[PDB]
């Protein structure tokens, strides 16, 4: 019965460390979306400045 | 209408066919630029621009003539 | 005349900026006093927060009257400063005359 | 001053620039004595952030006039307020971006503005979609 | 009751007169509100002058330093209630002095 | 504590799958606009050569 | 002095020198007279670089050799552009202020700065 | 080794140096503090301080305060502080007779304090002006 108490709190703390882990992955994934999106716009801007200077 | 190709003028102080618009301002303030913008905005319409430059500098009138010739005016 | 008034107004602006610089040091000339005071006041209450302290400065008189000291300056020309102080003064004495507080 | 200004001005510019003239007079009046009272008032702070931008969009380079559709579009986007969150340093780059975007991508707005000679709401809707597209393309 | 109306250094652009209660004080080394909100969470003290441009502005510059711990066993003389009754007038004088200096 | 931990892990891993979808698809829009803006700027280069050769011919006339 | 007459980056260099000078002009009774209470970091960079530019602008003349002891040098357009491009964008802040005074080109100022540092080790 | 003194006023700091031998009043009695003194908070009332460190004594006049003796630093926080060689002797006697004259109008709770304050204040002016 003490082992089953440990199993109850063990499942619960497993869900708890899992939600901390997925929250870390959540902030990582959202900053990765922002990074790749703003970075793609930065790529396009730098590329257009380069090509327009060259053709000019 | 006869739009001068300016935002402020053609926006809130309009100028029509037959409405005298005195362009009153000091020296080296941008009035000749206003008149040249008005003239260059008539690229397509039936607007036969006439322009007289009383007692203006030779470099000024020659430069504006060059601007007119390059802009297809 | 308008030139002379212009230059003396710039003059009083300069000396006003100077005395404001002085006042920011007159504050730090009393800050360590303040913190050495209030840390004693607060953290030393742990031996006295049990017992009844019973200071007249901390005593609760039955709330009847209020004194309202307004802190005004002595120099003129300052702008809306003194009149804003008087306006908050008379607004508080107007707010206090409906509750029946009989202010001084 | 224009004696006969309203008579020759077309209705598109009227219905898009009456509010601009109002808020421009209002910005010129909020300009002086600006600090002591209206320091963080929401109406005056918004009118300042959209009236500094009013003069920003009211600027121009010499020898580069803008025909009527560009004028109605550039003034509509200033009257609605889709630039208040943008930078004051980057108003005009977004301006030429939206200008050339409607100049290339959208071919219906020019036809509607030329034909109707007024501010037709279908042109307004397609213009609004193009403005939101350029808004996203520049904020991101 | 004795309460106090004085100004502060919020901005050169906005002077705001606040009506602070003085004489009935909470013992915690704090001031309170006229209703007892304890506004001393809004201390924001010890400005200094600095700029970003030509005009000279305020920069109220939130909390900088602090040095409390306590003494573990004081075992003082002088009858504790009377020690704190003797300490309160200096603190009240500190509040009055800071009020007049911030008004100036 | 059982139901709180359960619903909390569930909603947060759901938010993680939504963040995955958002990341991948906004990256898809990025890769779309990359090719599109490249075609656009090189079209602008052809516009540039057309305009400068046109004013060249204008000076020739 | 028009951007689309003489060069946009030239006009930006000139306009930024005018902006830094308009900063220093109004900041004179702010920091240089009374207050001086750490005006800013970005203001201190502008004040230091403004004094650098004010040393840098004046230059030794040809005809003033026998007059007030100044050897003669000649400075071009793009050279002045690059000199103020270096000084405005904050790269040569470490050199002494009088290393820029009474000098011609920017490389000549850097050479004089190294001579004064060889004096500073003396 | 030598205890550190801090005579303080709300505006300025008069004394901040050290001292090896003092005599200071408190509210109930008075305490004398020599080096290596245990932490003892001393509620000093209106009263001068006799102060000695490799010299003959000086009076440092105080007018109501409190002193938190820390470890090797004693924190004397007073509202009015000065030295007895600065407050004038015969003008302190002037203040003494002025206070003892104006005291006899103490016929109220409001005026008992602002006349007994005059009494003890003039007294603690003279006791430093003489010493
Ligand atoms: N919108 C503008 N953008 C950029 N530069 C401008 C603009 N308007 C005028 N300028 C510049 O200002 C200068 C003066 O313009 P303009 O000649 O129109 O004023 P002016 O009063 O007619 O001068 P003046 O009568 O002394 O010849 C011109 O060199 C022009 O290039």
């Amino acid at each position: 019965l003490g082992d089953f108490m440990d199993k109850r709190d063990a499942s619960i703390k497993e869900q708890l460390s899992g939600v901390k882990d997925t929250s870390s992955e959540v902030k990582q994934l959202e900053e990765q979306a922002n990074a790749v999106m703003r970075a793609a716009r930065a790529e396009i801007s730098a590329a257009l400045n380069k090509m327009k200077k060259e053709t000019q | 209408p006869l739009q001068t190709g300016l935002i402020a003028i053609d926006a809130m102080i309009p100028v029509g066919r037959g409405q005298r618009e005195l362009i009153i301002g000091d020296r080296q303030t941008g009035k000749t630029a206003v008149a040249t913008d008005t003239i260059l905005n008539q690229q397509g319409q039936n607007v036969i621009c006439v322009y007289v430059a009383i007692g203006q500098k030779a470099s000024s009138v020659a430069q504006v003539v060059t601007n007119f010739q390059e802009r297809g005016a | 005349s308008v030139k002379n008034t212009q230059k003396i107004t710039e003059a009083m602006k300069l000396v006003a900026a100077a005395k404001v610089r002085r006042a920011q040091e007159a504050v730090v000339n009393g800050r360590p006093f303040s913190e050495t005071l209030v840390e004693v006041l607060y953290n030393m209450n742990e031996q006295l927060q049990t017992e009844d302290v019973d200071v007249p400065l901390t005593k609760i008189r039955t709330v009847k009257k209020v004194a309202l000291m307004v802190v005004t300056g002595d120099r003129g020309l300052c702008g809306g400063f003194n009149n804003m102080l008087l306006k908050k003064a008379e607004s508080r004495i107007a707010e206090l005359k409906k509750l029946g507080v009989d202010y001084t | 001053v224009s004696r006969v200004g309203s008579a020759a001005q077309i209705k598109a510019m009227k219905k898009v620039a009456g509010k601009l003239k109002l808020e421009l007079a209002q910005f010129a009046e909020l300009e002086a004595f600006a600090q002591f009272a209206s320091d963080l008032d929401k109406a005056t702070q918004n009118q300042l952030a959209r009236g500094q931008r009013l003069r920003e969009l009211l600027k121009q380079p010499q020898s580069a006039p803008l025909t009527v559709e560009e004028q109605v579009m550039t003034i509509y986007t200033g009257t609605n307020g889709y630039l208040d969150s943008l930078e004051l340093d980057q108003v005009r780059k977004y301006l030429v971006e939206l200008r050339t975007y409607v100049k290339t991508n959208k071919p219906e707005f020019q036809e509607i503005i030329s034909s109707t000679k007024t501010f037709t709401e279908e042109a307004e809707a397609l213009l609004k979609e193009a403005i939101q597209e350029q808004m996203e393309r520049f904020l991101l | 009751k004795v309460e106090m109306l004085y100004t502060k250094f919020v901005s050169l652009v906005k002077s705001d007169p606040v009506i602070h209660t003085l004489l009935p004080l909470s013992p915690k080394g704090e001031i309170c509100d006229i209703n007892g909100k304890c506004v001393d969470a809004a201390e924001d003290e010890l400005f200094r002058l600095t700029t970003k441009e030509g005009k000279l502005t305020v920069e109220r510059d939130m909390i900088k330093t602090e040095t409390p711990a306590f003494s573990p066993i004081l075992e003082f003389e002088q009858d504790p209630a009377q020690i704190l009754d003797a300490l309160l007038p200096l603190y009240l004088n500190s509040q009055i002095l800071r009020a007049l200096q911030e008004s100036l | 504590t059982i139901r709180n931990s359960e619903e909390l892990r569930g909603k947060a891993i759901e938010q993680l799958e939504k963040a995955r979808a958002r990341l991948k698809k906004v990256e898809m829009d990025a890769d779309q606009f990359r090719v599109n803006g490249y075609s656009e700027i090189e079209r602008e280069k052809m516009n540039l050569i057309n305009s400068t050769y046109k004013t060249l011919e204008q000076f020739e006339n | 002095l028009q951007p689309r007459i003489v060069g946009e980056e030239h006009y930006e260099i000139a306009q930024r020198v005018k902006e830094t000078l308009q900063r220093y002009k109004e900041l004179q009774d702010i920091i240089a007279i009374l207050g001086l209470d750490e005006l800013s970091e970005e203001d201190r960079l502008t004040v230091a670089r403004a004094r650098k530019i004010e040393r840098f602008l004046s230059q030794p003349f040809f005809v003033a050799e026998v007059f007030t002891g100044s050897p003669g040098k000649y400075v071009g357009l793009a050279e002045t552009i690059r000199g103020f491009q270096l000084i405005l964008s904050g790269e040569l802040d470490s050199l002494p202020e009088q290393a820029f005074y009474l000098v011609g080109n920017i490389d000549e100022a850097t050479a004089k700065a190294m001579n004064l540092e060889m004096e500073s080790k003396l | 080794m030598t205890l550190n003194l801090c005579v303080l006023t709300p505006n300025r700091s008069i004394w901040n140096s050290e001292v090896k031998e003092i005599i200071l009043s408190t509210n109930s009695g008075q305490i004398g503090v020599l080096p290596n003194h245990a932490p003892t908070a001393t509620a000093v009332d209106i009263g001068i301080l006799r102060i000695r460190l490799n010299d003959q004594w000086l009076t440092l006049a105080l007018m109501g305060g409190f002193a938190r003796i820390g470890n090797n630093e004693i924190t004397i926080l007073v509202n009015d502080a000065e030295r007895g060689s600065d407050i004038d002797p015969q003008e302190a006697q002037q203040t003494l007779e002025i206070a003892e004259a104006n005291l006899r109008k103490a016929e109220g709770k409001r005026q008992k304090i602002e006349a007994n304050l005059a009494l003890r204040r003039a007294r603690t002016r003279v006791e430093a002006s003489n010493t």
